[PDB]
RNA sequence: GUUACGGCGGUCCAUAGCGGCAGGGAAACGCCCGGUCCCAUCCCGAACCCGGAAGCUAAGCCUGCCAGCGCCGAUGAUACUACCCAUCCGGGUGGAAAAGUAGGACACCGCCGAACAC
RNA sequence: UUGCCUCCUAAAAUGUAACGGAGGCGCCCAAAGGUUCCCUCAACCUGGACGGCAAUCAGGUGUUGAGUGUAAGUGCACAA
RNA sequence: UUUCUUGCCGGAGGUAGAGCUACUGGAUGGCCGAUGGGCCCCACAGGGUUACUGACGUCAGCCAAACUCCGAAUGCCGGU
C-alpha cells in the first residue's frame, strides 16, 4: 500500500531569486518551494543528487520527509522543473502531506 | 359578458382538467395557450412579386387583422433573394381574437379539409408549441373557394406555456384540436 | 458630374449661399432644402441653382 | 520580375499624448486614436476623429469603468 | 417535476427596462447642484429620487407608498401628480431647484408625464 | 387596437349540415354562413 | 512531403533562431525521440528523409510521430539576380526547430532497433540531436 | 434599533458570472383579468394605459448552501530582459512573465420607506 | 513605381528605411447626415406540403458570442 | 538650472517571452457519433451492418510577422 518515506535534507534559503537559484544549483542543490494546506510556502535546497535519485528509484509520487533544520515534514513532489538539454531538476515544487 | 367559446372552455374546465392530470405545485403552472402565429411564406415572389398582395389579403380576411410583411433578412443567390425582397406574411393573434380564430379553426376549417384524417401529434416544439401546415387556404368561410388564385401551404403555429410536448399536447387535446394518434 | 457640385441659393435673399455635393441619378431634380441665409438672418428654404 | 508593394500611409502620431498626471488646460488633446481604445471619462470630452481631449484643467487620470479604459481630469487644487 | 423553460415577461421587461435605464443614463447624471430624478414606475406605484451620482446620495425622495398619497383617491396619475408634487416640495426644501429627469426607461404615456407635470407647476424646473 | 387600418371584424353564426349551430367572429360581413360537415360531425372526430 | 494546405502569409520573415524550445521537448507520443541540440531549419525534405530512414529500418512494425512541421515559408529569389526587385518566391518549407526539441518519436518493441532508426534519422538530419526516452 | 420586506444608488465591474439544491408574501417587487378613458403594434393590449384585489409566489426578486463549468490566483522557478563581465561559450547585479497545484471566491456599502417591541 | 489611407516590418511612447510583406484608393450617402425613441439573433430539436445546405416562421439556450456603406483599432445585446 | 544623472511616485503600451479549448490559420489518438458508400434484415416503413473517405466534438502534445486570453525588461511622457 504505502512506503516508508524518502528522508532528504533540505535546508531552508538564506538567499532567493534567480542568482540564488543558480548558485545553488551550481553547487548541486535543486532549489525548491514547499507548499500545501498548511499555507505556508518554505524556499528550500534539495541535494540534487539525492533528491534525483529518490525520485527515480521511486518515481516522482515518492512521499519524501525533508529534514528542514531538525524538524521532518512529510511532502511529495507535486511538479518537478527539468531543463530540456541539460536534463537537470530545475526546480521542485512539494506539497506538504499530513499524515 | 362576452367570451369566446374556446376561451370560456379554457377557463371554466380545461384548466381543471390539466391540473388533475399533470397535478402541478401551483396553478401558474397549468399551461394556456399563447399567441397563434399564421404564416404564408412566397418563396416565389421574386419571380411574381404580386403574389405578396394576394397573400396579404387571404391572410387579412382569414383571421381579422392586417398581415405584417416580412422582408428577407438575408440573400442567398440560390433562390434569388435579396435583402428586403417582401418574401412572406405573418398575423400574431392574442387574446380574444386568438381564442376565437383558434374556435373557428377547430370547428369549421379542419373539418371542411379534403381527405382530412389528422395530422400526426409528433410536430409539437419539444417546449409547449404545436406547429403544422394547411394544404389550402379555401377551408376557411373567408377565403371563398369561387375566387381563390392559388395554393399557398399555410403556415399555422401555436404558442403555449407548456413546458414541454406531454403538457402542450394535453393542452391542445384539452382545446379539442384533431390528432392522428400514433 | 455623377455627383454635382450644386449650388444651395435662398429663395428670398437669392444668395448662392452653400455648396454641396449631390448624385443627380437618385435626385435629378433641384435639390430643395432649409438652409441658413445670413442675409436674411434666418432658416428659409434654399434650393438648387 | 517586380514588387507589387511599396505603398504605405503617413504615420499619424496617434497615442497618448498627456500621460497620467500630467496637468493639462481645458481643451488640450490627451489621446489621438483610432475609435474608443480609451473612452472620455470625467472632464474628457471625444473628438470627431476619436481625439479624447480635456473638457476641464487638472490632472490626466487613466482609470476603467465597465472594462472599458477611459481618460479622466482630476481637478487641481488651487495654490 | 416542472421546470420553467421560457424567459418569463416579468423578467424580460425587468432586463429591458434596465436596458433601457443605462441608455439614458449614458447622457442623464445627477449631480449636487443639478440631481437627477430617477422615476421607478410599477403597475401598482410610482416612485421618485432625487439622486447625486457624484456621491450616490439621495437629497430628496418621493413615493406614492405614503400614506398621504393612498388617501388621495382618483387614478395613477392622480397619484403619480401628487407624488410629483411631493418630490418638488422636498427638492425646495433640500435647497434643488433644478435638476434632470431621469424617466427609468419609460413612456409619455403614462405616469411618468403626470408626475414630471406635477414638479413643473410645482415649481421644480422638471 | 388601430383604429380603420384594421379590416372588419363582425359577429357571426353559422349552421352545419347535422344541425349545430355555432357562434364566433369571422370576415364575414353577412353574418349567417353555412358550414358542411362541422366538426360535430367529421367522421374523423366523431370516430372510425 | 509535408506542405501546408495553406499559410496566411507566404512571404514571411526568418523565424528566429534563438532561445531553446519551450514546448514539445518530451516524448510525448512515443517511446523514444530524437531531440534536437542545435537550431536549424530542417527542411520537409529532410524531415521526409528521416521518416522514411526511421520507417525503413523498423520495417514492419512500430509506430513514428513527426513532431515538428515544416509550415514556415523560406524564399528564394531567382539565380542570378542582383538585389532588390521584391522578396523570392516560397522556396522551403521549413519548422524552426531550437535546441530541446523533439523533432520525431518512435514507438517500436525491439530497443536497439528503435534507437538505431533514431540514429538514421539524427544522420540525416542537419543538427546534433540525441535519442531521449519516455522514462525521465 | 431589527426582517428571507422593498426600491434608489456603490468597484481598476465575474473573487461578483453560469449551473445545481433548498425557502418566502403584512407592506413593497411582481403575476394577473376586459378594452368606457391617454397611448401603441411596420399586424397583434406581446412591449405602453385604464379599474383592481376574486386569486397566486409558478416565474422574475431576493435568502441559505454547493467550487461542477467559468472567474481570480500566489510564493518559488523558469523564459525574457536593462546594465555589466566575458576571445568564440557563458556568467553577475536589478526587474521579472500564463498553467497548475497551495489556493481565493457561490461578492463587497450608504439613503429612504413598511411592520415588530420600545 | 511616384500622391493619399490601413496594417506588418517598427525592436510594447512618437517616429523609422529598402525596387521589404499585404491591401486599398481618387468614392459613395439627401435620407447611409441630425436628433428622439425602440430593438435583439449566430443552431440543434419538434416541425413547419412544396419550403432540405433556405423562407413566413414559432419556442429554449448558444451569454454578449453572432453578424454588422468599403482592409487596423473600436462599437453590442450599456449596442458606433 | 528650466538641461542632464540617480532614487521614488503616476502613467499608456503589446515588443522579448510565451499561450492559444482566448480569436484568425495547424496536430497523434480513440468517441456519443455526420455521406455513409459496403452485408443486408430482405421495406420502397424502419433498422444493426462501416473492413474503409472519415463531421462537429474531445484528449497531453505543438507553431505565427501582418495571431493574442496574457505580457515584461528597457525606453518614453509627467511629478517629486
Amino acid at each position: 500500500t504505502a512506503n516508508i518515506p524518502n528522508k532528504l535534507t533540505a535546508n531552508v534559503r538564506t538567499r532567493t531569486g534567480k542568482g540564488a537559484s543558480r548558485q545553488a544549483r551550481r553547487d548541486g542543490k535543486v532549489p525548491a518551494v514547499l507548499y500545501g494546506h498548511g499555507t505556508d510556502p518554505q524556499h528550500l535546497e534539495l541535494n540534487a543528487r539525492d533528491f534525483a535519485a529518490v525520485l527515480r528509484s521511486h518515481g516522482t509520487n515518492a512521499i519524501l520527509t525533508l529534514d528542514i533544520e531538525g524538524t521532518e515534514q512529510l511532502a511529495l513532489t507535486k511538479a518537478l522543473d527539468v531543463h530540456p538539454i541539460r536534463r537537470n531538476i530545475q526546480h521542485a515544487d512539494l506539497l506538504v502531506v499530513q499524515r | 359578458k362576452a367570451l369566446p367559446r374556446l376561451k370560456q372552455r379554457y377557463r371554466e374546465e380545461i384548466r381543471e382538467a390539466l391540473q388533475q392530470e399533470f397535478n402541478y405545485a401551483n396553478v401558474m403552472q397549468i399551461p394556456g395557450v399563447v399567441k397563434v402565429v399564421v404564416n404564408m411564406g412566397v418563396g416565389d415572389a421574386a419571380r411574381d412579386a404580386k403574389l405578396i398582395n394576394g397573400a396579404i389579403n387571404d391572410l387579412a380576411l382569414i383571421t381579422g387583422q392586417k398581415p405584417e410583411v416580412r422582408r428577407a433578412r438575408k440573400s442567398i443567390a440560390q433562390f434569388k433573394l435579396r435583402e428586403g425582397m417582401p418574401i412572406g406574411a405573418r398575423v400574431t393573434l392574442r387574446g380574444d381574437r386568438m381564442w376565437e380564430f383558434l374556435d373557428r379553426l377547430i370547428s369549421i376549417a379542419l373539418p371542411r379539409i379534403r381527405d382530412f384524417r389528422g395530422l400526426s401529434p409528433k410536430q409539437f416544439d419539444g417546449t409547449g408549441n404545436y406547429t403544422f401546415g394547411l394544404n389550402e387556404q379555401s377551408m376557411f368561410h373567408e377565403i371563398d373557394v369561387d375566387s381563390i388564385d392559388r395554393p399557398r401551404g399555410m403556415d399555422i403555429t401555436v404558442v403555449t406555456t407548456a413546458t414541454n410536448d406531454a403538457e402542450g399536447r394535453a393542452l391542445l387535446r384539452a382545446l379539442g384540436f384533431p390528432f392522428k394518434e400514433n | 458630374d455623377v455627383r454635382p457640385k450644386i449650388t444651395l441659393a435662398c429663395e428670398v435673399c437669392k444668395h448662392r449661399n452653400y455648396i454641396t455635393k449631390k448624385n443627380r441619378r437618385n435626385d435629378p431634380d433641384r435639390l430643395e432644402i432649409k438652409k441658413f441665409c445670413p442675409n436674411c438672418g434666418t432658416h428659409q428654404p434654399h434650393k438648387e441653382s | 520580375s517586380s514588387s507589387r508593394n511599396g505603398r504605405d500611409s503617413a504615420a499619424q502620431r496617434l497615442g497618448v499624448k498627456r500621460f497620467g498626471g500630467q496637468v493639462v488646460k481645458a481643451g488640450e488633446i490627451l489621446v489621438r486614436q483610432r475609435g474608443t481604445h480609451f473612452h472620455p471619462g470625467v472632464n474628457v470630452g471625444r473628438g470627431g476623429d476619436d481625439t479624447l481631449f480635456a473638457l476641464a484643467p487638472g490632472a490626466v487620470e487613466f482609470g476603467a469603468k465597465r472594462g472599458r479604459k477611459t481618460v479622466n481630469i482630476v481637478p487641481v487644487a488651487r495654490p | 417535476a416542472h421546470k420553467p423553460v421560457g424567459q418569463n415577461i416579468s423578467e424580460v421587461r425587468r432586463n429591458a427596462r434596465l436596458r433601457r435605464h443605462a441608455r439614458l443614463r449614458k447622457k442623464v447624471a445627477g449631480t449636487a447642484e443639478v440631481p437627477r430624478l430617477v422615476v421607478n414606475r410599477s403597475a401598482r406605484h410610482i416612485h421618485v429620487q432625487l439622486v447625486n451620482d457624484l456621491n450616490g446620495t439621495t437629497l430628496a425622495a418621493a413615493s406614492s407608498i405614503e400614506a398621504d398619497v393612498r388617501a388621495i383617491d382618483g387614478d395613477k396619475k392622480a397619484h403619480s401628480v401628487r407624488v410629483g408634487q411631493l418630490i418638488a416640495e422636498r427638492a425646495k426644501a433640500a435647497g434643488v431647484e433644478t435638476v434632470v429627469f431621469d424617466r427609468g426607461g419609460y413612456t409619455y404615456g403614462g405616469r411618468i408625464a403626470a408626475l414630471a407635470d406635477a414638479a413643473r407647476e410645482a415649481g421644480l424646473k422638471f | 387596437m388601430k383604429t380603420g387600418i384594421h379590416p372588419e371584424y363582425v359577429d357571426t353564426t353559422v349552421q352545419c349540415g347535422c344541425g349545430h349551430s355555432f357562434t364566433t367572429r369571422s370576415t364575414k360581413q353577412s353574418g349567417t354562413i353555412v358550414v358542411e360537415v362541422c366538426s360535430q360531425c367529421h367522421p374523423f372526430y366523431t370516430g372510425k | 512531403m509535408l506542405i501546408p494546405r495553406k499559410v496566411k502569409h507566404r512571404k514571411q520573415h526568418h523565424p528566429e533562431q534563438r532561445g531553446i524550445a519551450s514546448g514539445g521537448t518530451s516524448v510525448s507520443f512515443g517511446d523514444y525521440g530524437i531531440q534536437a541540440l542545435e537550431h536549424a531549419y530542417i527542411t520537409n525534405r529532410q524531415i521526409e528523409s528521416a521518416r522514411i530512414a526511421i520507417n525503413r529500418h523498423i520495417k514492419r512494425g512500430g509506430k513514428v510521430w513527426i513532431n515538428i512541421f515544416p509550415d514556415r515559408p523560406l524564399t528564394k529569389k531567382p539565380a542570378e539576380t542582383r538585389m532588390g526587385s521584391g522578396k523570392g518566391s516560397p522556396e522551403w518549407w521549413v519548422a524552426n526547430v531550437k535546441p530541446g526539441r523533439v523533432l520525431f518519436e518512435l514507438s517500436y518493441p525491439d530497443e536497439k532497433t528503435a534507437r538505431d532508426a533514431l540514429t538514421r534519422a539524427i544522420h540525416k538530419l542537419p543538427i546534433k540531436a540525441r535519442i531521449v526516452t519516455r522514462e525521465e
